[PDB]
């Protein structure tokens, strides 16, 4: 519904544990790679974004 | 027969993935024949046991 | 030879579901011309 | 040209009639169902909307 679709992406430091990436924000790197979304799929998966 | 049995292996309760159980109630009674008066009669109902 | 025309032809007052045998009957023919 | 496309799908009432879809605005239902619209077509008919 928002007037610019858009989705972000980010990478995670050392050690990767879900946990602790929903439960506090500092585990991934403050760098990111903000980009416009074109078109969901869902071919297999329910969460196929490109 | 009437669809394909899949869609009904994709969405199963045990998955605990039916967080909004009334739209599969709808699904279900979406392959009813009956008439669309039918189904507006079946919309007429406001209680959801009725 | 003396003939008339009595050719019935009955149908519900309620015409939304009576159509409904009509898609069916519709791809029935489609699968008939296709195999055959 | 508008930012959020969209669409609202309404049900007829009984006696279906063309002349009184143009005509008149009662034969629609109270009920209604908005939606999205997902992607056009237009393969074989000019108007094949999802």
């Amino acid at each position: 519904r928002l007037a610019q679709p858009y989705v972000g992406v980010f990478l995670k430091r050392d050690d990767s544990n879900e946990s602790d990436v929903v439960e506090s924000l500092d585990e991934i790197y403050h760098t990111g790679t903000f980009a416009q979304i074109h078109e969901m799929q869902d071919l297999g998966d329910k969460l196929r974004m490109i | 027969p009437l669809y394909r049995e899949s869609v009904l292996q994709m969405m199963q309760a045990g998955q605990r993935v039916v967080d909004n159980p009334i739209y599969l109630s709808d699904m279900g009674a979406a392959l009813t024949g009956a008439e669309s008066h039918e189904l507006q009669d079946v919309l007429e109902e406001t209680n959801i046991p009725k | 030879m003396v003939e008339v025309e009595n050719v019935v032809h009955e149908d519900f007052q309620v015409t939304e579901e009576v159509k409904a045998l009509t898609a069916e009957i519709v791809k029935t023919i489609r699968d008939i011309i296709a195999l055959n």
